[PDB]
């Protein structure tokens, strides 16, 4: 995992105190670069089911920098704030019309984390989409808006003489567009805390991935030596029509191989 | 154990039905061919018979050796090729060998 940020020099996990192949829970990460650790400080880690769904909490020894444990849930609020404010926004076209851009945006609020005081919209947007203009062009919600013409300035500026339109949609089909919304920003939150750990790293032999491959799990031992288990009682050891389909199979994969290399 | 000298002939229908009948001859006609017409039920009447060329033992002790320690496996896997070749094991019409081995890998029923 820590690869990603640079050369880890060592890793090390303290063992349970009454089970030293178990880890107590602790561990340490020797960095090569300052700037290495401190990018890797700064997110915390989400573990799959396999690992209890642990969320592991990193602190930099040489400036206390922690990670940041909410990151998750405060993004499944961001993300409730933009669906309501797609709403809201919606409604609010329906009720009075195409409105201006400068004069809608200022109708919108959010609810903050964790507690659901209410602000002005202007944060879940810039933590989602990065901008309104990006709010307004992917999708679902340019299947909602339709922004027409009549840097932060230029942002301003350009919103400054806009008029938003809607999508004129029955509330079935608005329903629907919601929630793929947050579906895909759900997906967008998942995307940014499983990062692939071979990213920008030269391709490994067909050995390391089967020497990385072992870590985790074993290969099926070999059927020759399996062989001996079909136990004497009910089984002819060496029988010739067994043996024969385990040759029919094998012929079958080197076919279908042969096949795939052609 | 019989101690004649009478030679062993096979007489293969020419009707190409793989009928045969069998008898014996002297050994002094051993370079003579034997053709006479008989009743093919293959094709339902009398057609010509015919003398054929007719250009270790695998027992029971070898078969338990093979199949205990499997070193000479070659010897019975060239029967079972042939039979997969011929046609045995066709999963239909067949209550002797339908299939090679049951779900769980035994060879059943035993039909022999």
């Amino acid at each position: 995992f820590f690869g990603k940020f640079g050369i880890v020099e060592q890793v090390r996990v303290l063992p349970h105190e009454r089970d030293p192949y178990q880890t107590c829970g602790t561990a340490y990460v020797c960095f090569r670069s300052r700037m290495a650790s401190l990018r890797a400080v700064r997110l915390p880690v989400h573990l799959p089911a396999s690992l209890h769904n642990r969320v592991l909490h990193l602190r930099h020894l040489g400036t206390d920098r922690t990670s940041d444990d909410l990151f998750y849930f405060r993004r499944q609020q961001a993300i409730s704030n933009l669906v309501a404010i797609a709403q809201q926004l919606y409604a609010y076209l329906e009720e009075r019309g195409p409105l201006p851009a400068h004069r809608a945006l200022r109708l919108l609020f959010e609810r903050s984390y964790p507690r659901l005081a209410w602000r002005q919209a202007g944060f879940s947007v810039r933590t989602c989409c990065g901008s309104w203009l990006g709010f307004f062009s992917r999708s679902p919600f340019n299947e909602l808006f339709y922004l027409a013409r009549e840097t932060d300035r230029e942002e301003n500026a350009m919103l400054e003489k806009m008029v938003i339109f809607p999508h004129l949609l029955s509330r079935e089909k608005l329903q629907a567009l919601l929630l793929r919304a947050g579906r895909l920003l759900q997906m967008d939150l998942q995307n940014e805390l499983s990062v692939h750990w071979r990213t920008d790293r030269p391709p490994l032999p067909d050995w390391t991935q089967k020497q990385i491959q072992l870590w985790q799990h074993q290969d099926p031992l070999p059927e020759e030596l399996q062989i001996w288990s079909r136990t004497k009682d009910y089984y002819k050891i060496h029988e010739e029509r067994f043996l024969f389909k385990l040759k029919l199979k094998k012929e079958r994969a080197q076919a279908k191989q042969e096949m795939k290399q052609q | 154990r019989s101690r004649s000298k009478r030679l062993f002939v096979q007489l293969k229908s020419a009707a190409m039905t793989n009928f045969c009948y069998v008898t014996r001859k002297s050994p002094e006609k051993k370079n003579f061919r034997i053709a006479l017409r008989k009743y093919d039920p293959g094709v339902n009447k009398h057609v010509m018979f015919y003398e054929a060329r007719l250009p270790k033992q695998i027992t029971l002790s070898l078969q338990r050796y093979i199949r205990w320690t499997g070193k000479q496996v070659k010897l019975l896997l060239d029967k079972v090729e042939k039979a997969w070749e011929y046609g045995r094991f066709q999963k239909y019409f067949d209550n002797q060998a339908p299939l090679l081995t049951d779900r769980r890998g035994r060879a059943v029923p035993r039909y022999k």
